C-alpha cells in the first residue's frame, strides 16, 4: 500500500514518460507479424531503471 | 541476448560507518521466515540459541522450538525416538529428504538462506528488488508451465511464485503488514544471519580509532625530537689557500 | 667493558641493528622492507590459529570455515585478519620491487636474485591457501590452473594426478594443498635471512645513486624510530579494513559451496593475480600461455645486464621516468582487463598491453638510456 | 664496514645544536605549503600523462561494451 | 581386511551377504536395510 502510492507518483517524471513513449511505440509493432523473434524486454529495463531510482530515495520514510 | 538490471541503493538504517542494526526489525523478520519461507528454504547454520540477546528473551526463545518435535537417534528399547526441540538445535530443514526436492519446485532446488545476502552481488538491496519487483511479461517473451517473469533475475525466468502479496501475516505488536513493511524485515533479518558480528565489529572499530589518536601523534613527536639534530646542522669547507 | 661489543650474542645484534652505518637521506620508500617482515610474522601467527580448527576434506571444508566465524571465540576477527593481511602483503611487495627498479638497486646482484626467488614462493603460497575454503572460486580456480598444467609436454599429465591425491577432488585431495601451504611460509623466512646477509656486505643504496660513506649515521636511534612509526601507520590501515569493510576486496561468489553441477557467472581471481591472468588469455595456445606467464616474473633477472646508462638511479634521468610510469599504468590496464569478460573491446586491449609490457623492459628502456648518455657526452 | 674505516675526508666542519635547545615547529604551514608546491611542480609532467591515457582507454572501453547489446 | 590373508575376494563378498545391515535415510523410504557391501565392519552384538 505505501509502495503503490510512491510508485505511481514517480511514474510521471521527464525520464519515465520519455521511456513509456518508446515502449508502446514498439509494443504495438511486435504483435502484427506473428513470425518475429523481437522482444521488448530491453525496453522494459530502461523504464524500470528510471523509475526504481526514484522509489529508493523516497520509500523508506513511509515504512516502520 | 537479454541482459542485466542492477538493484538501486536503499537507505537502510545500518549503512553508516557506526550505525547498528535495528533489533526490533530483526524480531519481526524472524517471524516472516518461520511462517512464509522454511516451507521451501533451509537455514542450516543458525540455531535457536543464536537468538538470545539479539531479539528474544532466553525463555521467549525456549518457548519457541517447543513448537516442533524433531527426530533423534536410537536408544535402548527404542529405535527412532521423537522429542521436543532443545536450545542447541538448528532450524528445521523444509523439504524433507534432499535435492530431489526439485519435484515440488519444477526442478529448481530452492537455495539455503544462511549466506544469501553475503553471496549475491548487491546484498540486501538485491533481495528487496526481487521480492517487490515481480511483474508481467513484456511483448512476446517465452514462459514454461511453472516459471514467472522477474526483471531482477539474470535470465528473467524465476521458478519461485511471488511469496508475499499483502496481509500475509500478523505481527504481534500491531505493525501493519503491507507488502513493503514485510520484505523490509526479512532483509534486516538475513543480514544478521549472514553477518552476526555486525554490531560488535563496529564498536571495536571506535575503540581502535580513539586509542590510535593518542598513540600515533606522540610517537611522531619522539621522531621529530631525534631528527632535529640532523635537520638544523651546518657545513663549511675550508681548504688551504 | 662494553658488553654490547664483547658478549657473543649481543655482538651480532649490535652489528646488525644498533651500530650499522646507514645513509642519512633514506626516504620512506625504504620503509617497506620491514613492513614486509611484519606482514610475514602476522600471517604465520594468525594461520597457526586457523589450522587447529580447519578440516581438509571436500565434504567438510566449507563447513569448518563457517564454524570458526560463528562458534569459536574471536574466530571472526582472526579469519578476516588473515584474508586481509594477505592483500596487505602483496601491496607492500609491489611497492618494494618498484623501488629497487627505479633507484637501480638490482646492481646488488646476490640480493636481487634471492629476491626473484622469494617472489615466486609467495605467489605459489597464496594460491594454495585460496583453494582451502572450497567455495566456487576455489573450485574453478584450481581446475583452470591444473588443466593448464597438463600442457607440459612430457611430464605434464604425471603431475596433475599427483596433487589431487591420485584422483579428482575427494577427502585426500586437500591434504596435499594444505601441507604445501603450511610449509612454504617457513622457507620464505629462511630465504629472507640470507637476503639480508648479502645486503650487509655493501649497506644500502640511496635516492641519488651516489655512494655515501662520507655521510653515514647509526641505525639506532634514527631508523629504529622511523620504522616503528611506519609500522603503526600500517596496523591502522589494516584494521580499518577488518573492522569497517571486511568483504571489500573479496568476491561474493566464494560464499557458495563448490558444485561441479552448478554454474558460476564469471571467473575472477584475487586482485593481485589479475595481471597474470590477462596475459594468459591473450595467447591462443596452452603451451605458449604457461610460458608467457612464467616469463613475466623471470624477466626481472635480466635487469642487471640490460642496464646501459652511465648513472645508477632514475633521479637525474627524465626520459627514463616517463617510461617507468608508462609501465605502471600498463599493469593497471592489465588488472582491469583481467576482471572483465572475454568480448570484443577487452580482447584487443588485452593483447596490445601484453606486448607493451615486454617492449618497454626489453627494447625501449635500453635504447633510451643510450640517447641520454649521448646528450650528456657520456 | 664500521665507522672509523669508511672513507678519507679533509677540511670540512660541522656545527650542530642540542635537541633540547630547539623548537619543535619553527615553520610548519609557512614553509610546508610553498615547498610542496615546488616539489609537485617538478614531478607532475613526468607522472600524470601516463594515467590520463589509462583514463581515456577505460572510458572508451566501457562504452563499446554497453552499446554492443541493445541497439 | 581378509582378502589375501585367509580368503579371496569372492568367498568374502559372499560372506558379507550372509547378514543384512541397516543403512541410512533416503527419500520415498526410511532408513532402509540391505546386505553387506564388503566395506562394512563386523556387525556389533548389543543395541547399546
Ligand atoms: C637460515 C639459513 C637459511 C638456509 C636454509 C636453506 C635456504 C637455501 C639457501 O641457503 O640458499 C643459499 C644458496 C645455496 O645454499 P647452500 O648450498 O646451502 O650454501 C651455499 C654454498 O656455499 C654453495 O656454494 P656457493 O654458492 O658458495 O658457490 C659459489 C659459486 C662458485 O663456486 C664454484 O664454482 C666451485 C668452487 C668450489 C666450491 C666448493 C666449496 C666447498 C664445498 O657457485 C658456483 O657457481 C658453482 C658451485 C659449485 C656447484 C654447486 C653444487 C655444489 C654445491 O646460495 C645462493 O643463493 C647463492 C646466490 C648467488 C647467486 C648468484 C648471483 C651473483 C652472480
Ligand atoms: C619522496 C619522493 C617524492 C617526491 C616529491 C613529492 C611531491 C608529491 C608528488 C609525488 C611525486 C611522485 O611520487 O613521483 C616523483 C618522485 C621523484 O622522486 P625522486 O627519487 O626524487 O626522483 C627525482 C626525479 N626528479 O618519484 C618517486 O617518488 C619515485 C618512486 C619510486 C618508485 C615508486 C615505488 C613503487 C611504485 C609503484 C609500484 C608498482 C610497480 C610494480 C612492480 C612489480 C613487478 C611486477
Ligand atoms: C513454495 C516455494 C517458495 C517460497 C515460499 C519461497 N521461495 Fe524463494 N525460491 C523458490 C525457488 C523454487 C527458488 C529457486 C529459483 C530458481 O532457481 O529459479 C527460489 C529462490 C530464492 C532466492 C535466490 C534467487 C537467486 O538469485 O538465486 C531468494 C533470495 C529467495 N528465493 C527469497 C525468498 C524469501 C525471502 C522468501 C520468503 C520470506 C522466499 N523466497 C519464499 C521458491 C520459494
Ligand atoms: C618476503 C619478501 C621480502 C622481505 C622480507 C624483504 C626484506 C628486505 C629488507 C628488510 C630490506 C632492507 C630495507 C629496505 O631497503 O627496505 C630489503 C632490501 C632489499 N630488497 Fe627485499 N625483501 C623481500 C623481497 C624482495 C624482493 C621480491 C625483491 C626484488 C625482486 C627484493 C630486493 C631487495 C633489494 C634490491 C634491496 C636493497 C635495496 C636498497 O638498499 O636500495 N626483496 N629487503
Ligand atoms: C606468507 C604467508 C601466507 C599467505 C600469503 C596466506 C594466504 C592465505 C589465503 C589467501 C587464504 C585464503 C583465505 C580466504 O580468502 O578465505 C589462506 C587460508 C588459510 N591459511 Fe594462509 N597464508 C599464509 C600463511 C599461512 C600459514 C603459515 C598457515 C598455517 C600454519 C596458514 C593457514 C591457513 C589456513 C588453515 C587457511 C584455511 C582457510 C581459511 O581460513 O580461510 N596460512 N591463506
Ligand atoms: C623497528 C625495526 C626493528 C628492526 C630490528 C629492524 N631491522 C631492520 S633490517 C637492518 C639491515 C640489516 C640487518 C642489514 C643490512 C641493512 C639493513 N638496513 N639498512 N637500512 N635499512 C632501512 C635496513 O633495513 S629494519 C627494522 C625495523
Ligand atoms: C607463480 C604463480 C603461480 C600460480 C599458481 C598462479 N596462479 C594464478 S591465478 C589462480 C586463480 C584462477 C585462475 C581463478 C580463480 C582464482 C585463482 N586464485 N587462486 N588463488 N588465488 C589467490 C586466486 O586468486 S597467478 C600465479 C602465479
Amino acid at each position: 500500500d505505501p509502495l503503490t502510492t510512491v510508485r505511481e507518483q514517480c511514474e510521471q517524471i521527464e525520464k519515465c514518460i520519455k521511456a513509456r513513449e518508446r515502449l508502446e511505440l514498439c509494443d504495438q509493432r511486435v504483435s502484427s507479424r506473428s513470425q518475429t523473434e523481437e522482444d521488448c524486454t530491453e525496453e522494459l529495463f530502461d523504464f524500470l531503471h528510471a523509475r526504481d531510482h526514484c522509489v529508493a530515495h523516497k520509500l523508506f520514510n513511509s515504512l516502520k | 541476448t537479454d541482459l542485466e538490471l542492477h538493484a538501486p541503493s536503499y537507505p537502510w538504517s545500518h549503512r553508516g560507518l557506526l550505525s547498528s542494526l535495528d533489533h526490533t526489525s530483526i524480531r519481526r523478520g524472524f517471524q516472516v521466515y518461520k511462517q512464509v519461507c522454511s516451507s521451501c528454504h533451509s537455514m542450516d547454520y543458525v540455531a535457536y540459541r543464536h537468538l538470545v540477546g539479539v531479539c528474544y528473551t532466553e525463555e521467549e526463545a525456549k518457548a519457541l522450538a517447543e513448537e516442533v518435535e524433531v527426530q533423534d537417534g536410537p536408544n535402548e528399547d527404542g529405535e527412532m525416538f521423537m522429542r521436543p526441540g532443545k536450545l542447541s538445535d538448528y532450524f528445521p530443514k523444509p523439504y524433507p529428504n534432499p535435492e530431489a526436492a526439485r519435484a515440488a519446485n519444477n526442478g529448481a532446488l530452492p537455495p539455503d538462506l544462511s549466506y544469501i545476502v553475503r553471496a549475491r552481488h548487491g546484498g540486501e538491496d538485491y533481495v528487496f528488488s526481487l521480492l517487490t519487483g515481480y511483474c508481467e511479461p513484456p511483448t512476446g517473451v517465452s514462459l514454461r508451465e511453472g516459471l514467472y517473469f522477474n526483471p531482477y533475475f539474470p535470465g528473467q525466468a524465476i521458478a519461485m511464485a511471488p511469496p508475499i502479496y499483502n496481509e500475509v501475516l500478523e505481527f504481534d505488536d500491531g505493525t501493519p503488514a503491507t507488502m513493503s513493511q514485510v520484505a523490509k524485515d526479512v532483509c534486516t533479518f538475513l543480514r544478521w544471519a549472514s553477518e552476526p558480528e555486525h554490531d560488535h565489529r563496529k564498536r571495536m572499530g571506535l575503540k581502535m580509532l580513539m586509542m590510535m589518536g593518542l598513540l600515533l601523534p606522540l610517537v611522531y613527536a619522539m621522531k621529530r625530537h631525534k631528527w632535529s639534530v640532523l635537520k638544523s646542522r651546518k657545513l663549511a669547507y675550508r681548504p688551504p689557500k | 667493558t662494553n658488553i654490547r661489543k664483547s658478549h657473543p650474542l649481543m655482538k651480532i645484534i649490535n652489528n646488525a641493528f644498533i651500530d650499522l652505518p646507514a645513509p642519512s637521506n633514506i626516504s620512506s620508500w625504504w620503509n617497506f622492507g620491514s613492513l614486509l617482515g611484519i606482514c610475514l610474522i602476522l600471517q604465520i601467527l594468525t594461520g597457526l590459529f586457523l589450522a587447529m580448527h580447519y578440516t581438509s576434506d571436500t565434504t567438510t571444508a566449507f563447513s569448518s570455515v563457517t564454524h570458526i566465524c560463528r562458534d569459536v571465540n574471536y574466530g571472526w576477527v582472526i579469519r578476516y585478519l588473515h584474508a586481509n593481511g594477505a592483500s596487505m602483503f602483496f601491496i607492500c611487495l609491489f611497492i618494494h620491487v618498484g623501488r629497487g627498479l627505479y633507484y637501480g638497486s638490482y646492481m646488488f646482484l646476490e640480493t636481487w636474485n634471492i629476491g626473484v626467488v622469494l617472489l615466486f614462493t609467495v605467489m605459489a603460497t597464496a594460491f594454495m591457501g585460496y583453494v582451502l575454503p572450497w567455495g566456487q572460486m576455489s573450485f574453478w580456480g584450481a581446475t583452470v590452473i591444473t588443466n593448464l598444467l597438463s600442457a607440459i609436454p612430457y611430464i605434464g599429465t604425471d603431475l596433475v594426478e599427483w596433487i589431487w591425491g591420485g584422483f579428482s577432488v575427494d577427502k585426500a585431495t586437500l591434504t596435499r594443498f594444505f601441507a604445501f601451504h603450511f610449509i612454504l611460509p617457513f622457507i620464505i623466512t629462511a630465504l629472507a635471512a640470507v637476503h639480508l646477509l648479502f645486503l650487509h656486505e655493501t649497506g644500502s643504496n640511496n635516492p641519488t645513486g651516489i655512494s655515501s660513506d662520507m655521510d653515514k649515521i647509526p641505525f639506532h636511534p634514527y631508523y629504529t624510530i622511523k620504522d616503528i612509526l611506519g609500522a603503526l601507520f600500517m596496523m591502522l590501515i589494516l584494521l580499518i579494513l577488518v573492522l569497517f569493510s571486511p568483504d571489500l576486496l573479496g568476491d561474493p561468489d566464494n560464499y557458495t559451496p563448490a558444485n561441479p553441477l552448478n554454474t558460476p557467472p564469471h571467473i575472477k581471481p584475487e586482485w593481485y593475480f589479475l595481471f597474470a591472468y590477462a596475459i594468459l588469455r591473450s595467447i591462443p595456445n596452452k603451451l605458449g600461455g604457461v610460458l608467457a606467464l612464467v616469463a613475466s616474473i623471470l624477466i626481472l633477472i635480466l635487469m642487471p645486464m640490460l642496464h646501459t646508462s652511465k648513472q645508477r638511479s632514475m633521479m637525474f634521468r627524465p626520459l627514463s621516468q616517463c617510461l617507468f610510469w608508462m609501465l605502471v599504468a600498463d599493469l593497471i590496464t592489465l588488472t582491469w582487463i583481467g576482471g572483465q569478460p572475454v568480448e570484443h573491446p577487452f580482447i584487443i586491449i588485452g593483447q596490445l598491453a601484453s606486448i607493451l609490457y615486454f617492449l618497454i623492459i626489453l627494447v625501449l628502456m635500453p635504447i633510451t638510456s643510450i640517447i641520454e648518455n649521448n646528450l650528456l657526452k657520456w | 664496514r664500521e665507522f672509523g674505516h669508511l672513507t678519507r675526508m679533509r677540511h670540512v666542519i660541522t656545527y650542530s645544536l642540542s635537541p633540547f635547545e630547539q623548537r619543535a615547529f619553527p615553520h610548519y604551514f609557512t614553509k610546508g605549503i610553498p615547498n610542496v608546491l615546488r616539489r609537485t611542480r617538478a614531478c607532475i609532467l613526468r607522472v600524470a600523462p601516463p594515467f590520463v591515457v589509462f583514463y581515456l582507454v577505460y572510458t572508451w572501453g566501457t562504452q563499446e561494451f554497453e552499446k554492443s547489446k541493445r541497439k
